[PDB]
């Protein structure tokens, strides 16, 4: 448990490592040659009288760990944190455990990044990947073909500027993802033609009657394919931008067409994020062994306003309760004079809402002028009301490149109030004694008994894309369709659940259930082995822990 | 203690509504009759292992009682559920009205346990008699006795009465345990030798963690049936009270006018109490006779 | 000063839980039908423990007609129970508590009125504070102007069956008339060679019990001593006194010790007639006669010798 530091004269960084009770300095060590060329060049021979021997309880309050090229369920992240309780670290070390490997990065104490340091049981570690699975939804409207200030198309700003910057940073940080690039848009008055009927939809408003025919189109570009040397997608997206208006206007039904409706008036935005969730719920089907993190990024030329039905917004709140994966970025620029992600309700004062689950970021272009105006203008020829959006102050939002190049996995420890009484009128305890055997047959008995993998509670999966007509535009996919029915259910009325799973020797796991947060408490295979495995299997699906 | 670790099997079934999993949850998790209002709905099947004075361990199955779950018991995977069953407990509500469907399920369950268990046994248990007046309690229990003795014709059953707010529950599961126990005659002989050479009023020996009446011997037969039930209920109430004090019990002494009762640990999971037919003796007799008893039971 | 009488809020609906309270305590209060009277400070209170009858609980429709009979019942020491319930029938009854109390303090010298806050189960940690602030707000202009009106605003912890009414009922019998602070500090002198944490003086099975120096501190030990006396009395009741001697004949030579893990012992010893003592004891090994039993014997002799 002894800690040894060793600079030389006026090394502005330092170095330190561990041993067990060094006092007389008879014994030294060589274990690493790399750290010389990793920090500072000198050849320290046996005793130059600079090696400080000190306890020096100095912690490293947040440490980041990056993964590459593998697949790690969050129980293995829990095993790495359990093995990383009481050790030391430095920048760019390759931490290993049981064929699992991570690279250390950006280790901070409270304002400043440290070259080295010590980790003991109360600092927090956060896991990030450079090998994630990422979807890019480009929303198209009639504002793509509209100019802005500085002189550009918003499409050209978005694709050229932002995607060139993102792919250069993907080359620089040496990451390797699996992408989709999906274009999506709407048209109005595409009522009917020869057998194009289950493709349309029909929008309406209750309080003032308004009902129109509309139609949603998705055109995908490269579906599930990793490759280095990007920017060829930029050429294909330019080809599809020029081919796009005929490709969307003159298809399946031909009434009088109105293409690519405005984002600040209509939009298929919330349905697009809900369909990304409809992809990500079935992650356990065909499992790549080369990806860990999950990411869905929507690029919009919108302002931040969306006119959205009530049921879809409440449903996607209840579905991002499970697996938070959604990121929004705006290549329109022009950060408006209000709380910028906002929803005007479209329910079957104009009822506002502001989300705090979404991660929005703007993209300013690269030029320097005098007074960047925050307004458009177009000349025509001729009881509560408790959220308004205007008294919320908002200076500037960046791009947050670090949450777009290295995606962050979901945390481990969150603090929340206990399971008292009142609403959650249901607890159930199962105390399962375990007989060790030397003949694989012991975990699954407790497993199929005590949960049946949320056999109690439901999975709120109410969106089902049942139909999709496709179109014979070319050899990628091209589904152009209607979303189908949305069979929403409310949450569990007048009762949540909580559970008490006991090991009859000395052990308890107290499960809460609104999001699966746990409290583990202690008092052939061993007892602690089965206990740790069961906590890992409750950890795999929804795995928050209470702490203190 | 010779640890012949067998593995017994016991099912608990009946209709939903009244007292299916509540009684199990108050007899193996240290609850009260008031806090069992919060268990609520179970699911299809949930089971547990409970260890019990060492060697014996119970696979205690708790089966639900909806229509689809009973149908998915009978006309489905039945051969897996009703195989290697030793003890069945079948729960009867009093207040429930659909008696025809209850006895229909009972007939189907008897025929299924006959065609999947030759030497198991069925205890049917009419609980929740806390709502009916006592003369009508006698009438209803005798009618259940005679009607269930008729309809349980090709194989016998044992029908007991109980409620949650009293101690007949502890008597009924004391009976279940004493039937389910492996050994009888050696413990009876040590019981009888101890009681007849240290001249006690009555001696009583119990499991520690749940305190069900394992064995007893008396020579003053003036307490009818309700002594065991009452003393078990009140000292387990006292253990529940001491549970919130982070401390174990393991030892107590009381004496009175014509009364001398003592409680202590005997073995790894056994309590003893005794009343000693000579109230004017201090703890020297309890000392020399816990010596006299732990020389023998720690040869067992 | 309890001439306590049961007045809830409705005759046919509150008497359910009031009769649960009655059959919770009064099967060991009802010994005082032909026991004694006229000599003690608690004998009139025990005769009031006997007379737990009922009345019309909103009494402001007839402020004159019943009152006549219990005019006599409200002369001389002075108490009456009152309920603060959960539902919205609290503010109008809380307004007319002055109607219930005006005749009382005008007909009798110095009284204490037992307003219990009762069965509001479902209180949060701040909501119980703001509902305390409710009675602090609307019980000012009846208290700050009266004079010799003594009020006891007690707060039961609002569950179904908790032990948290009768430590406050122990406080009101402490507030009866303590003629024994000499006995209090002399009893503190008697715990000088003792397991000095708790020495509770008890009387017979009736569930009112006095206490000194150790009630609220660091644990509800009044809960464990109530469990202690309930366990030993229910062992002795029909399992111990059915064969020889009637159950009414107490005459108990019953001592009881309870050991537990850190060498901690609970200790009940009692004279046969009416007096009892539970003096708990810490990590101490009494295998002698020169420390505990001699001096404890001397002052159980003294405590039987006092009155
Ligand atoms: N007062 C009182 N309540 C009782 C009695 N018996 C059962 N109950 C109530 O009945 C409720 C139901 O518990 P229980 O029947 O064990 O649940 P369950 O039938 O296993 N759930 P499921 O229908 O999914 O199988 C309990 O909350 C309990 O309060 C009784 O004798 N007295």
């Amino acid at each position: 448990i002894v800690e040894i530091a060793h600079p030389n004269d006026e090394y502005s960084p330092l170095l330190l490592q561990v041993k067990s009770l060094k006092e007389d300095l008879q014994k030294e060590t060589i274990s690493v040659d790399q750290t010389v060329t990793q920090v500072f060049r000198l050849r320290p021979y046996q005793d130059v009288y600079v090696n400080v021997v000190d306890p020096k309880d100095v912690t490293l309050d947040l440490v980041e760990l990056t993964f590459k090229d593998q697949y790690i369920g969050r129980g293995d992240m829990w095993r790495l944190k359990k093995s990383l309780v009481s050790t030391c670290a430095y920048i760019t070390q390759k931490v290993e455990f049981a064929g699992i490997r991570a690279q250390a990065g950006e280790l901070w104490v409270k304002n400043e990044k440290v070259m080295c340091g010590y980790i003991s049981e109360d600092t927090r570690v956060v896991f990030r990947s450079t090998s994630a699975m990422v979807y890019i939804f480009i929303q198209m409207s009639c504002e793509m073909w509209d100019f802005d200030i500085y002189g550009d198309l918003y499409f050209e700003k978005a694709v050229n500027g932002f995607l060139a910057d993102l792919f250069t940073k993907w080359k620089e940080k040496n990451c390797s993802h699996e992408v989709t690039v999906v274009l999506f848009s709407r048209t109005f008055y595409d009522a009917k033609s020869v057998d194009e009927f289950p493709e349309i939809n029909r929008a309406s408003i209750r309080q003032d009657h308004k009902g129109r025919f509309y139609e949603d189109f998705y055109k995908v570009v490269v579906q599930n394919e990793r490759r280095e040397e990007w920017t060829s997608l930029l050429v294909t997206i330019k080809k599809l931008f020029i081919q796009y208006p005929v490709l969307v206007r003159l298809e399946q039904a031909e009434g009088f067409p109105q293409g690519d409706n405005s984002t600040s008036a209509q939009g298929n935005y919330l349905e697009a994020i809900n369909l990304s969730f409809n992809v990500f719920d079935k992650h356990y089907i065909n499992r790549n062994f080369d990806r860990t993190g999950q990411m869905s990024v929507v690029i919009t030329p919108g302002v931040g306003v969306f006119e959205v039905d009530r049921l879809l917004m409440i449903l996607t709140k209840q579905r991002m309760i499970d697996n938070g994966i959604g990121v929004d970025l705006v290549c329109m620029g022009e950060q408006p004079l209000h709380a910028v992600p906002l929803f005007k309700l479209h329910n079957r004062g104009d009822d506002y809402n502001i989300p705090h689950w979404i991660n929005h970021s703007f993209y300013t272009s690269k030029s320097q002028l005098f007074c960047n105006s925050f307004t458009p203008r177009i000349k025509l020829a001729g009881t509560l009301s408790a959220p308004p959006v205007v008294p919320g102050f908002c200076c500037t939002v960046g791009v947050d490149w670090k949450s777009l190049t290295t995606p962050a996995c979901l945390p481990l420890t969150t603090d929340y109030f206990p399971d008292r009484q009142g609403l959650q009128n249901d607890y159930t305890e199962g105390c399962y004694d375990l007989l060790p055997e030397a003949d694989a047959q012991q975990v699954f008995e407790e497993f199929i008994c005590q949960r049946l993998m949320q056999g109690y509670q439901i999975i709120v999966q109410p969106k089902t894309q049942k139909p999709n007509p496709a179109v014979p535009p070319p050899l990628s996919s091209s589904p152009l369709y209607s979303r189908g029915l949305v069979s929403r259910n409310r949450p569990e009325e007048e009762d949540q659940y909580w559970l008490s799973m006991g090991r009859t020797f000395h052990k308890v796991t107290l499960k809460d259930k609104m999001i699966t947060v746990t409290r583990y408490l202690p008092k052939p295979r061993a007892d602690e082995d089965e206990w740790q495995l069961l906590d890992g299997f409750v950890r795999f699906v929804e795995g928050l822990n209470r702490i203190r | 203690m010779p640890n012949t670790a067998m593995k017994k099997k016991v099912l608990l079934m009946g209709k939903s509504g009244s007292g299916k999993t509540s009684m199990r949850s108050i007899i193996f998790a240290n609850y009260i009759a008031r806090d069992t209002r919060r268990l609520g709905a179970t699911i299809d099947v949930e089971h547990s292992h409970v260890r019990f004075l060492g060697n014996l361990v119970l696979n205690l199955w708790d089966c639900g009682g909806q229509d689809t779950f009973m149908e998915n018991y009978f006309t489905s995977q039945r051969d897996n559920i009703f195989r290697n069953v030793e003890v069945l407990i079948y729960v009867f509500d009093v207040e429930s009205r659909e008696l025809e469907k209850d006895m229909h399920y009972y007939q189907s369950c008897l025929e299924a346990i006959l065609q999947n268990s030759p030497d198991a046994k069925i205890f049917c248990l009419v609980h929740k008699m806390d709502l009916v007046q006592e003369d009508q309690r006698d009438l209803i229990f005798k009618e259940r006795e005679e009607d269930l003795r008729r309809l349980s014709r090709p194989l016998e059953c044992a029908c007991f009465r109980t409620s949650i707010w009293d101690e007949t529950l502890y008597k009924a599961w004391s009976s279940i345990v004493y039937q389910l126990i492996p050994n009888v005659q050696q413990l009876e002989m040590n019981l009888r030798n101890f009681a007849q050479i240290i001249e006690a009023d009555e001696v009583l020996l119990f499991e520690r963690a749940t305190f069900l009446v394992i064995s007893h011997y008396q020579c003053k037969e003036q307490r009818d049936v309700h002594r065991f039930e009452k003393i078990s209920n009140i000292i387990k109430q006292f253990k529940l009270s001491c549970s919130k004090l982070a401390a174990s019990f393991q030892s107590m002494e009381v004496r009175n006018s014509n009364f001398a009762a003592f409680i202590d640990i005997f073995t790894s999971n056994t309590y003893v109490m005794v009343v000693m037919s000579d109230p004017s003796i201090p703890s020297a007799a309890t000392l020399i006779n816990i010596r006299n008893a732990r020389k023998h039971f720690e040869k067992l | 000063k309890p001439r306590i009488l049961l007045m809830g809020l409705r005759r046919s609906g509150k008497n359910s839980i009031q009769k649960v309270v009655f059959h919770k305590m009064s099967p060991n209060e009802t010994l005082f039908l032909e026991s004694t009277n006229k000599i003690y400070k608690d004998d009139i209170s025990n005769s009031s423990f006997v007379n737990f009858q009922i009345w019309d609980f909103p009494g402001q429709m007839d402020f004159f007609d019943p009152t006549f009979d219990y005019e006599m019942i409200f002369r001389g020491t002075g108490a009456l129970i009152y309920v603060i319930d959960a539902q919205d029938d609290y503010m109008e009854a809380l307004t007319r508590l002055h109607i219930t109390v005006s005749k009382a303090y005008k007909v009798n010298p110095d009284m204490n009125f037992e307003v219990f806050i009762h069965k509001v189960d479902g209180l949060s940690d701040d909501h119980k504070i703001e509902t305390q602030r409710d009675i602090h707000q609307r019980a000012n202009d009846d208290l700050a102007d009266a004079g010799l009106e003594k009020l006891h605003l007690s707060f039961y912890l609002t569950s179904i069956y908790d032990h948290s009414i009768f430590e406050a009922f122990s406080k009101v019998v402490q507030k009866l008339i303590p003629q024994l602070p000499t006995l209090e500090n002399l009893l503190n002198i008697f715990i000088s060679n003792s397991g000095i944490e708790k020495a509770f003086l008890f009387d017979v099975v009736s569930k009112i019990y006095i206490a000194t120096d150790s009630s609220p501190v660091d644990m509800q030990s009044y809960e464990l001593c109530c469990d202690m006396i309930d366990v030993v009395i229910d062992v002795s009741c029909i399992y111990g006194l059915k064969e020889d001697g009637s159950g009414s004949a107490y005459d108990k030579e019953s001592m009881a010790i309870i050991k537990l893990n850190n060498t901690t012992v609970l200790y009940l010893k009692e004279v046969t007639k009416f007096l009892a003592l539970v003096c708990i004891l810490r990590e101490e090994s009494f295998e002698r006669k020169g420390l505990i039993d001699y001096n404890f014997h001397c002052f159980r002799k003294a405590i039987h010798e006092v009155f």
